[PDB]
RNA sequence: GAUUAAUAGGGACAGUUGGGGGCAUUAGUAUUUAAUAGUCAGAGGUGAAAUUCUUGGAUUUAUUAAGGACUAACUAAUGCGAAAGCAUUUGCCAAAGAUGUUUUCAUUAAUCAAGAACGAAAGUUAGGGGAUCAAAGACGAUCAGAUACCGUCGUAGUCUUAACUAUAAACUAUACCGACUCGGGAUCGGCUGGAAUAAAUGUCCAGUCGGCACCGUAUGAGAAAUCAAAGUCUUUGGGUUCUGGGGGAAG
């Protein structure tokens, strides 16, 4: 019973992959296979925000607090276990594009 | 309605040179006048390397891939 | 860098160009290719420095850039756009004081220039010097220290 | 398809020949010209395949045994210039001691001893064909050292 | 007196293309350490903690330097390589496919016992090197017991010259050459026309050859999962090597 067609990792056409440390635990994976996703989030708490704009010295800021950039790459067992990606029924398995 | 053997002209020149009826190439010749001295050549279509007019040794054409570079105001017509 | 002390108050020379984090990850997308070029050159005001500059491929053919929209240049393209940069920096490094240099790299100038180098073999977007070192630095005397503060 | 690479050697390089077998109107030459051409350019030291090229590009020849009757080598044969070893062999052999020069000094690298194994191996290969076929002297080897003073 | 000239094969040549290989070069932060400045009482680590480190000043901050590795992000259902595998700059060396040919040779080909070239990791021999991790080991913790999962250390190893070794779930678990059977966009590399502009190593459009794939679909296949081959098989024969014959014993 072959699950994936993809056998879950995105390589064809060469024999090898450079494998990456996971985020959350550090296990070593393969760079096709790994669940990444890349995050923008803004360092603070939109209540700390308004505490800290209020505060900033230079005005000249438009949106002039930075946002925090992530290239979060995860092994299987975590990316499943944090929710990050979660099982889905067999036709579903296979969709690509999904969020909102 | 097809008939292979009444292929359609349109068609096959859209076809790869092996995959028409009677197996036709794409190649042209043409006469090509020189732009200094005037002279008249003959140049292979996918013609490999350079060619220089044989009075005045100016540059004809250029090698690619395939094409040739007609340079400058050197005119040139199909033979056929 | 402080070159010098003057009555309470202490002089500095030039020392480096860099990036915030936030601008340069502010500009790193997917679907495109990240150029990077590296170059050493020579003042005549006897400054070695080395100069890293980044761009990245200009998608022109008008959709939103995506995994369809695939927008990277040839590896060969690549090389002669680092060649190309390369050069034209070391050229206009060696005929230009370091006051002179460091006014043009921290503004818009080469930015331009470089497009407009780079554009034949391929378009970029966001040209910037991503960061600049000073390798060897001459020690200043009273003159040019002098003329190095020469302030209007 | 594309000999000793299995798996995906596979694909068409071009040469179609026209349905007519007469040579083409537009040409003026005398099949007896163009055997002059040929054999002056052959005594010059070039390939019946370069002397072909030659007469294509340059000369307004499409195909000279269309021409002539005669293909380029037997003509070479009859008007005396020949190629004593054949074209063919003559540029596999100058290959597989280019490969035995770099490889002399770059011990490291396997790549290269791996293609050069391919090459004296299709070498022999031919050497068998032209051998039984009587166009190579019957005790004819191919070694390192023998052909590397073979006229290669 | 020389059959064509295989959408057979070898060779020539032309513009390319590639994270293929070998030498040199060269960068980049990072870990570790040192130096020089600072400042102080805690750093570490965990589920809590304890081993550790700390006033001889750690962690921390700034600037340099040493030393081994490693090439992030761009990085993809993209590329190359026979496979193993291959990702910094530049230069050199030989090599390669595809495409383009109204070039040349003319069956030179397919597959393959013998016999050979490779072949991750770990491991072995003789020198180097030693930063990071880290089998063994030493300890902390956890536990009824932990010679385990966790933590602090740490040797061989990890890297490198010469050599051995020949093995993997060395995996599409799918032999190679060749035909033929559906549809659709897209992708990487050539080429051929066409179009727009700010006129080009860039766009777009339409062809086509070759790659990696994908999405539909089969009144084709299958025990099914599924498969555009795993189809053209009792309507059973295109060519060729290899392997299996209930389970263990037993590689
Ligand atoms: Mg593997
Ligand atoms: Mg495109
Ligand atoms: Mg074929
Ligand atoms: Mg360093
Ligand atoms: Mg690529
Ligand atoms: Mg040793
Ligand atoms: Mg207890
Ligand atoms: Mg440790
Ligand atoms: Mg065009
Ligand atoms: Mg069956
Ligand atoms: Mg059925
Ligand atoms: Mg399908
Ligand atoms: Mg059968
Ligand atoms: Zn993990
Ligand atoms: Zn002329």
């Amino acid at each position: 019973p072959v699950k994936r067609r993809n056998a879950g990792r995105s390589q064809k056409n060469r024999g090898h992959t450079r494998t990456v440390p996971c985020t959350n635990c550090g296990r070593q994976v393969a760079k096709d296979k790994a669940v990444k996703r890349y995050t923008v989030r803004d360092m603070v708490d939109p209540s700390s925000k308004r505490d800290i704009q209020q505060k900033l010295a230079f005005e000249n800021e438009k949106q002039g607090i930075p946002k925090l950039y992530v290239k979060l790459q995860y092994c299987i067992s975590c990316a499943i276990h944090s929710r990050v990606v979660r099982v889905r029924c067999a036709e579903d398995r296979r969709i690509r594009r999904p969020p909102i | 309605e097809r008939d292979l053997l009444n292929p359609i002209y349109e068609e096959e020149k859209q076809k790869n040179k092996f995959k028409r009826l009677i197996q036709a190439p794409n190649s042209y010749f043409m006469d090509v006048k020189c732009a200094q001295c005037q002279n008249i050549q003959m140049i292979f279509s996918n013609a490999q390397s350079t060619i220089i007019c044989e009075k005045c040794s100016a540059i004809l054409c250029k090698p690619t891939g395939g094409k040739v570079q007609i340079q400058a105001g050197c005119a040139f017509k199909i033979k056929n | 860098v402080i070159d010098e002390v003057d009555g309470r108050n202490a002089k500095t020379s030039f020392y480096g160009l860099d990036i915030t984090r936030d601008r340069l990850c502010s500009m790193i997308r997917k679907w495109q290719t990240l150029i990077e070029a590296r170059v050493d050159c020579k003042t005549n005001d006897g400054y070695i420095i080395r100069v890293f500059t980044l761009a990245f491929t200009k998608k022109t053919s008008a959709g939103k850039q995506s995994s369809t929209s695939t927008c990277y240049a040839k590896s060969s393209q690549v090389r002669a756009i680092r060649r190309k940069i390369n050069t034209f920096i070391t050229n206009e490094a060696a005929k230009l004081g370091i006051a002179e240099f460091s006014k043009n790299l921290i503004g818009e100038d080469y930015t331009k220039k470089i497009e407009k180098e780079t554009k034949n073999i391929f378009p970029l977007q966001n040209i910037t010097i991503r960061k600049v070192k000073v390798l060897k630095r001459p020690k200043l005397d009273a003159t040019k220290i002098a003329e190095l503060y020469s302030h209007e | 398809g594309r000999m000793q690479m299995k798996g995906k050697g596979k694909g068409i390089s071009g040469s179609a020949l026209p349905f007519k077998r007469r040579s083409p109107k537009w040409l003026h030459m005398t099949p007896s010209t163009v055997v002059d051409l040929s054999v002056k350019l052959a005594k010059k030291g070039l390939t019946p395949s370069q002397i072909g090229v030659i007469l294509r590009d340059q000369h307004g020849i499409p195909q000279v045994r269309f021409l002539t009757g005669q293909k380029i080598l037997r003509i070479l044969k009859k008007n005396g210039c020949a190629p004593q070893l054949p074209e063919d062999l003559y540029f596999l052999i100058k290959k597989a001691l280019s490969i035995r020069k770099h490889l002399e000094k770059n011990r490291k690298d396997k790549d290269s001893k791996y293609r050069l194994i391919l090459v004296e191996s299709r070498i022999h290969r031919l050497s068998r064909y032209y051998k039984l076929n009587q166009k190579l002297p019957p005790k004819w080897k191919y070694n390192a050292q023998t052909a590397s003073a073979l006229v290669q």
